[PDB]
């Protein structure tokens, strides 16, 4: 990475899970 | 001190393209943990490298 | 109240589990 | 690439997309980004042009 010095930010991990999603009307992901 | 905070419920993307309507559908792939710690960076100045590995949010 | 109850219809007879009608319709 | 038809049975492939149907028109908003459509039983249902 790349940064201007003389700032917050989040960073996560990712990993092969599983998930149970909702999809409604318009295609829309709500829960 | 890594100051680690709750990453509550976010991280959910679309997985494919394909529309689907009032559907509980489940899929298994690269994904955010749920309630799991999200590491913060500072804004010192220390200049890590970090490796992409399978997947980051 | 039985039929707003129970709720699929057509959604398996798309790949040919065809579902016979009733010989006697609900009315 | 071929023609346009609807309420006719027809052989169909949409960019590697098979099946053969009858096409009607639909009102179902699809997002600019999704691309197909299923079912419960993951039967495609309903398809963009
Ligand atoms: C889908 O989008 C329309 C706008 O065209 C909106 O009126 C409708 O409420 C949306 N559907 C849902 C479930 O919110
Ligand atoms: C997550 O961070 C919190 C600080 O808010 C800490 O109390 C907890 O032990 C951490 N959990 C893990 C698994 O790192």
């Amino acid at each position: 990475t790349l940064l201007a010095l003389h700032a917050a930010y989040y960073v996560g991990y990712l990993q092969p899970r599983t998930f149970l999603l909702k999809y409604n009307e318009n295609g829309t992901i709500t829960d | 001190p890594p100051a680690y905070t709750n990453s509550f419920t976010r991280g959910v993307y679309y997985p494919d393209k394909v529309f689907r309507s009032s559907v509980l559908h489940s899929t298994q792939d690269l994904f955010l943990p749920f309630f799991s710690n999200v590491t913060w960076f500072h804004a010192i100045h220390d200049n890590p490298v970090l490796p992409f590995n399978d997947g980051v949010y | 109240l039985l039929f707003n109850k129970v709720t699929l219809i057509c959604a398996q007879k798309f790949n040919g589990l065809t579902v016979l009608p009733p010989l006697l319709t609900d009315e | 690439s071929t023609n346009l038809v609807k309420n006719k049975c027809v052989n169909f492939n949409f960019n590697g997309l098979t099946g053969t149907g009858v096409l009607t028109e639909s009102n179902k908003k699809f997002l600019p980004f999704q691309q197909f459509g299923r079912d419960i039983a993951d039967t495609t249902d309903a398809v963009r042009d």
